[PDB]
């Protein structure tokens, strides 16, 4: 029985190989009292007196001691399994620094004593869940957004683009614009409330300027949300202004281009002979791509950029929030994957030189 | 009293959405400082690079989005095209001057070009050097003006291919631009010798002249206003771009003289006679400044500036008949990038959704008042005015 | 003659363009009687409410920089024009100030009242952080204003503002005044009524200061009486305060004293700089400008320099610019801007607003 | 007094004929503000855009040796004559430099701008590779000039150029600067904005070097800290880089690092020699001349000599000539050529161009 653990910036999904959905999904949050530590949903329930901190910021480890707490919470508190009795499949961000991968390998083999372990690129696993071997995966998670083109199973690192704009930036932007309506959220506890608001009432408009016009001359686009303490707040144009930062990073003062142009630019960096198939296999992944209407807006924007003769097809499966995890479960069940396993007895005699190879 | 009374102090620019722009246009790379764009309520004409000779792209306004690289173009000239200008009394007739020292007038089908257009209606040959200045007469039908690098100005009859008047001993240096007056009896010209002239083509005499209107050596412009005054843009001795208003009755000193900045590139003014608003646009600049011409001093009131992030290679202005009145439109500008044509929307912010009588006075119509034969005899007439209220939806 | 009106959470400064100091400085309070009249005006605004506060219930129309009740807000403006300045609002254009990142709904009400209720001929709204930079004669610097309701840190580089780097701190003079009461009950003095709010606030403005080393100042105050000061209450009673002099302002640097999770003003200023581009952080360190009345404590500049230096890299030069008139920096900057010859193109006419609405005031401003 | 202007992809060097070094060396960028002005020039070029780059979006008008925007290109030239050299272009002949195998359309625009926009009296266009050979005082040798946009290998024998043997490599300083940014994120440092591109370029010019043996240094850097250097960011932050010092310049010899299938600069030079006649290959092996800023990395001469020797026959003598002033070799060669008494016959008058057109500049040039 193999374990699949996909460590994201905000959510850490864990489960067992061969399953269809993650058995354990909890926020990657370490909370400490401000009036000795709480991790995950136990921090989420007591966040009234806790100072919530994310151990991952922009896909970068800021505190490895908190990271071990997240992993300790997965094995013993959520999965309820012994890490030394199950092979564990890890997921890594594209262009993952070899220093970051080594620490992941070192912790798993020395602190948790796992028998077998393997690290896979999140973009590759996202394509397995869709049953494809060719296409560009735009995985937008909590910390960072990546565009990884893939052709016939071959990865092209030179065409991988990174956008420092993801779910956390949208959540912080929603708080900034919510004060324009009169609701003030400042503490880290209120960040989760705003994030909960973003996941329920936000959506991507097909056109932004027109959506401003109807929201400024009609009350059909307003929705009501209930706070934990009972006050009901209403939001109008903030529903689609927050996700618009994905396509217009200038709202956040950022100079880089939107996630539609980043996807197009990553294709433009590929060879000419493969661009046609990448246009027709644009795969969305991550929780930041779960906004209603994000697929239609993506298709309209990329079509305006791509030549008229190319068929833009945005693939947005309904379970794309767990595509990375689902792809990991399928890999951990394939018969051809057993030769990818890295043994503990192999690591202690060889070191991280064997994990830098046998991986990508 | 505290604030100058005006209706256009809050006019703001707004670029049109991407899907209504015109992409994949090989905009011309000719160093000549022309508008590179002529637009009428029916078609859009853009000067483009051709592999051999010269050509300009004419496409219907509805043909938005990306443009085919193999789209038919008006490729009849043996040299690169310098200036294009639609006929004010005929929306399917456009004149073009090019490097081949010839002026060609074309007839565009109602649906546009299905095949490349090579044969022109009439070929105007009266010049020894390249022709970069073409200006249709505001009221006289089938009367066209051509000015070339040979410092000679010709009056043309496109109906009969006849040269009405030849003006060769009036400009000692290069001609920058030529603009007719309101009734088309005179025309102003800015010359390389830093002199501004007002010339009567019928009599062939210099009505007025101002030497050293701008002290700078960089190119300068000059247009005629509705009331008969001349608005000139130029450079000072310290390479400072300036605006100036001149009175033909006393040219000793300008009514106004305002400096803008210290950038390069000539200033191309776009005058709107109804609103008395001049739009000053610089070649290669990313901003458009518009000023209101009034009788109160300092006679030049800066209103506001539209700012963008892409330098402009050309710009064309839609006439009054083509704007959409229902949304308080006063001017629509087709700003030209290096590979894209982006229309620009200028509106007056108004709460009322009804037709605005004050914003839209009667404009010159597509009906010529006089004819070529009557104009030569000595007749002068103002353009026939029409009402835009019928265009309100 | 243009009018410059700076309506803060606690104080409202008004005057004429071209002057060097506000002509009218009165508290932004509205008082209503809480007893019954037995001897043969239902509200009082400004100083008249402060003098009769013994029988009134004082209410602040602005709290945390948001206008709680607009009906008393109009009374503040009405008192300003007719009773303090004693001018006709329909004759003089009014230059108004707004907090950074001001909601457009709040700005819309502010201009609508001016044009419809007071019928001002012209009006304009400017960001308070911008005028505070004008008073110091600078084009680059991070302005940390601290008034009565809220604290803002606005970095501006070469006349360009960075809205994404603007940070907010819900901690200002009113919160410190409330905190001083909680620790004053420790010494045996009880202040509870809104009338006593002005008494405690007056104590804070006269006896409080910022200690360079907070832990050392506790050690000195716990073993010596050199830090004790005496204050006379309006009824003639004399009270003495010890370590409360510097414990109250310490909430600015340690918001945990109020149970707040946010960081201190020194870290908020530092975090604002780090949100800017790297190439402009050098100038922002050397052009830290203080503004507001809450930055008038003795020794606040020295403590600010020490704290930011410990956070900033050693090679950067920290300069805390604290002009002695920083309590009126926003108004002084407002008078300077309203007097420049290049500002007359920013006025918004009453006629223009009638035919266009609030669409033109959202533009022409920032 | 003739003017020698060398317009490169990243830098523009200008000066007067007869001098030994360019008087004006400024980056060839155009910067435009990306924020809004909140307090009382829409474009910045040259060093002025470098000092204000924290609030501008920097764009290179020349990319891969191709002018992407001629409106920005004329700004660089206007800045050169009026702001850097502070001279009137209509009073001095200008000697321009062009890339090998330059398109005829590009040369047409360059000639047209000088004669109609700046009204230069005389003008001539010279091949950058030929000028680089003038500065070294040779008439025979293969010049491998690597600038910011494109790498060229031009063999010249006895004053005769071999156009069929000229090879082009789309890999230069700008591509290395982008590659250094990608690998710096592996160490935790994030540079994304165009403003941060210049900072990374500054790091590349100071701490990068070419390893004699790439693999043996990777083992040294992974088992020692002797190759680690520290760099100070403009905001005072200190970054440390290890193996990234020689991994970025290694991309010149292993283009597969950037996903490019073309060969390295060592093989491109060798392939260009093999494309010439057999009789002249001996002299080209002993007169390999380096030029451009991308060949200024310490230890690039020995690595080039080591690689070419492994490809060339054993009896051939490989001699890489890398003068210490090779960063300005194109300009210095231009100054030498412009001062020769036999060069005045090659000038093209403005009057001749007006009556003849661009047909005369395609001739009289190579
Ligand atoms: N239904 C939803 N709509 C919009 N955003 C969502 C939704 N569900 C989750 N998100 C956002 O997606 C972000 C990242 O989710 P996820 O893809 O799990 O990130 P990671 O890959 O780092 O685990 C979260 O910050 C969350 O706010
Ligand atoms: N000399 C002082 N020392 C300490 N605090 C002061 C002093 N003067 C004023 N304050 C405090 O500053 C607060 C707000 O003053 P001000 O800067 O005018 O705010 P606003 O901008 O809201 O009008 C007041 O509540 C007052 O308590
Ligand atoms: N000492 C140095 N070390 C490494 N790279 C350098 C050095 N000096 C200059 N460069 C690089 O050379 C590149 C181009 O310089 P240059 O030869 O002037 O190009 P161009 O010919 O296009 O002007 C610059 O981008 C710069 O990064
Ligand atoms: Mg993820
Ligand atoms: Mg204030
Ligand atoms: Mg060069």
């Amino acid at each position: 029985a193999a374990l699949v653990v996909d460590n994201g910036s905000g959510m850490c999904k864990a489960g067992f190989a061969g399953d269809d959905a993650p058995r354990a999904v909890f926020p990657s949050i370490v909370g400490r009292p401000r009036h000795d530590s709480y991790v995950g949903d136990e921090a989420q329930s007591k966040r009234g007196i806790l100072t919530l901190k994310y151990p991952i910021e922009h896909g970068i480890v800021t505190n490895w001691d908190d990271m071990e707490k997240i992993w300790h919470h997965t094995f013993y508190n959520e999965l309820r399994v012994a890490p030394e009795e199950h092979p564990v499949l890890l997921t890594e961000a594209p262009l993952n620094p070899k220093a970051n991968r080594e620490k992941m390998t070192q912790i798993m083999f020395e602190t948790f004593n796992t028998p077998a372990m393997y690290v896979a690129i999140q973009a590759v696993l996202s394509l397995y869940a869709s049953g494809r071997t060719t296409g560009i995966v735009m995985d937008s998670g909590d910390g960072v957004t990546h565009t990884v083109p893939i052709y016939e199973g071959y990865a092209l690192p030179h065409a991988i683009l990174r956008l420092d704009l993801a779910g956390r930036d949208l959540t912080d932007y929603l708080m900034k614009i919510l004060t324009e309506r009169g609701y003030s959220f400042t503490t880290t506890a209120e960040r989760e409330i705003v994030r909960d608001i973003k996941e329920k009432l936000c959506y991507v408009a097909l056109d932004f300027e027109q959506e401003m016009a109807t929201a400024a001359s009609s009350s059909s686009l307003e929705k009501s949300y209930e706070l934990p303490d009972g006050q009901v707040i209403t939001i109008g144009n903030e529903r689609f202004r927050c996700p618009e930062a994905l396509f217009q990073p200038s709202f956040l003062g950022m100079e880089s281009a939107g996630i539609h142009e980043t996807t197009f630019n990553s294709i433009m960096k590929c060879d000419v002979d493969i661009r046609k198939d990448l246009y027709a296999n644009t795969v969305l992944s991550g929780g930041t791509t779960m906004y209603p209407g994000i697929a239609d807006r993506m298709q309209k924007e990329i079509t305006a950029l791509a030549p008229s003769t190319m068929k833009i097809k945005i693939i947005a499966p309904p379970e794309r929030k767990y595509s990375v995890w689902i792809g990991g479960s399928i890999l951990a069940s394939l018969s051809t994957f057993q030769q990818m396993w890295i043994s503990k007895q192999e690591y202690d005699e060889s070191g991280p030189s064997i994990v830098h190879r046998k991986c990508f | 009293k505290v604030v100058r009374q005006s209706k256009f102090r809050h006019v703001f620019g707004q670029p049109v959405k991407n899907d209504q722009c015109y992409e994949d246009i090989r905009v011309s790379r000719v160093t000549w400082d022309s508008t590179f764009c002529a637009v009428n309520p029916k078609f859009l004409a853009v000067i483009v690079e051709a592999s051999g000779g010269g050509a300009f792209l004419v496409l219907p306004l509805s043909k938005t989005g990306r443009i085919d690289k193999a789209y038919p173009t008006v490729c009849g000239h043996t040299g690169p095209v310098l200036d294009i200008d639609w006929c004010p009394h005929n929306d399917e007739v456009i004149a073009s001057g090019s490097e081949d020292c010839t002026v060609m007038v074309w007839q565009i089908p109602e649906n546009g070009l299905t095949s490349p257009l090579t044969e022109p209606v009439v070929v105007l040959e009266g010049h020894t050097k390249r022709v970069g200045i073409i200006a249709w007469h505001p009221t006289a039908r089938n009367v066209l003006l051509s000015a070339g690098c040979d410092n000679v100005v010709l009056i043309w009859n496109v109906g009969t291919a006849e040269e009405l008047y030849r003006l060769d001993s009036l400009h000692p240096d290069l001609i920058y631009n030529v603009s007719w007056n309101h009734n088309g009896s005179l025309f102003c010209s800015a010359c390389k010798d830093k002199s501004v002239r007002i010339i009567d083509p019928r009599r062939g005499t210099l009505v007025a002249e101002r030497e050293k209107a701008h002290e700078g050596a960089r190119p300068m412009r000059a247009i005629f206003l509705a009331d008969g005054k001349v608005f000139t843009t130029g450079f000072s001795r310290m390479s400072e771009r300036q605006l100036a208003l001149w009175d033909p009755e006393n040219l000793e000193e300008p009514m106004a003289l305002q400096e803008l900045d210290s950038s390069n590139g000539a200033l191309l003014p776009f005058y709107d006679p109804d609103t008395s608003v001049v739009y000053v646009c610089g070649k290669g600049d990313s901003s458009i400044r518009y000023f209101e011409i009034t009788e109160e001093p300092p006679y030049i009131h800066f209103l506001n500036t539209f700012t963008s992030k892409e330098p402009q290679r050309g710009m064309g202005s839609m006439p009054k008949r083509g704007l959409e009145v229902s949304k308080c439109e006063i001017a629509r500008f087709y700003k030209l990038h290096e590979r894209k044509c982006e229309p620009i929307v200028m509106t007056v912010p108004r709460k009322s959704d009804l037709f605005q009588d004050d914003l839209y006075p009667d404009t010159a119509g597509p009906e010529a008042a006089l004819e070529a034969e009557e104009w030569v005899s000595g007749r002068d007439a103002d353009p026939i005015l029409i009402s835009l209220r019928e265009a309100y939806v």
